[PDB]
């Protein structure tokens, strides 16, 4: 099992978020610390993803690219098999200094969006998602968003995100496959609806911001400005398996 | 950017 052998080994460890749970929520104080954490997790995606098999063959302007445009994905997708491994998906387990509740989600004015995570995440236990797959469908995610015109070297890429469903199939494989590939893949594409409704939110408050003042953060003020709005505009789409 | 500052950055 090389390729899983990978994939554990650099699978990145536990990270917080900074938050003073001593303190009454706010708005203001919840989402300061869900854009801490973003950056903390984005600096492990980094060094994740730089470590991946086959990933250095990448152009390096779209090695660049694609962590900035499935990051959320990838923490989505990542938070949401935390919350179900550790409470068994009662909360949303953000970090272990940031876990939420219902009040919370309700607070962070991202209810709906939080609901659907929580959704997410009950769906590892209902389709009894093991670690291993767990971490192959992860890496396929790193693949799954690019921008409809094409990457610098878009021939590249596409043997790459080939060999991650190749190996995907395979511990599955390792019908009954049949179906299972069909679930995992469904769950995959469910992912990406929710990254763009978080975009979307951000966005959002990014702008108004002035009025609702937060303020935003270095690689967030950025990634939001110069990125983000190429998804929520549609010049980037997800690659999905299945039609919507 | 501070994006392309954090990969260079990174080993
Ligand atoms: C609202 N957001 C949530 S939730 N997170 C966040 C932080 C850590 C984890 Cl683990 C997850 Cl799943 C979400 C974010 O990083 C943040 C701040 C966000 C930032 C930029 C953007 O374009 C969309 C959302």
């Amino acid at each position: 099992p090389i390729f899983l052998n990978v994939l554990e080994a650099i699978e990145p460890g536990v990270v917080c978020a900074g938050h003073d749970n001593n303190q009454p929520d706010s708005f203001a104080a919840l989402l300061s610390s869900l854009n801490e954490l973003g950056e903390r997790q984005l600096v492990h995606v980094v060094k994740w993803a730089k470590a991946l098999p086959g990933f250095r063959n990448l152009h390096v302007d779209d090695q660049m690219a694609v962590i900035q445009y499935s990051w959320m994905g990838l923490m989505v997708f990542a938070m949401g098999w935390r919350s179900f491994t550790n409470v068994n998906s009662r909360m949303l387990y953000f970090a272990p200094d940031l876990v939420f509740n219902e009040y919370r989600m309700h607070k962070s004015r991202m209810y709906s969006q939080c609901v659907r995570m929580r959704h997410l995440s009950q769906e590892f236990g209902w389709l009894q998602i093991t670690p291993q797959e767990f971490l192959c469908m992860k890496a396929l995610l790193l693949f799954s968003i690019i921008p409809v015109d094409g990457l610098k070297n878009q021939k590249f890429f596409d043997e790459l995100r080939m060999n991650y469903i190749k190996e995907l199939d395979r511990i599955i494989a390792c019908t009954s496959c049949s179906r299972r590939f069909y679930q995992l893949t469904k769950l995959l594409d469910s992912v990406q609806p929710i990254a763009r409704e978080l975009h979307q939110f951000t966005f959002d408050l990014l702008i108004k911001s002035h009025m609702v003042s937060v303020d935003f953060p270095e690689m967030m003020a950025e990634i939001i400005s110069v990125q983000v709005p190429k998804i929520l505009s549609g010049k980037v789409k997800p690659i999905y398996f299945h039609t919507q | 950017g501070a994006f392309q500052n954090l990969f260079q950055s990174v080993r």
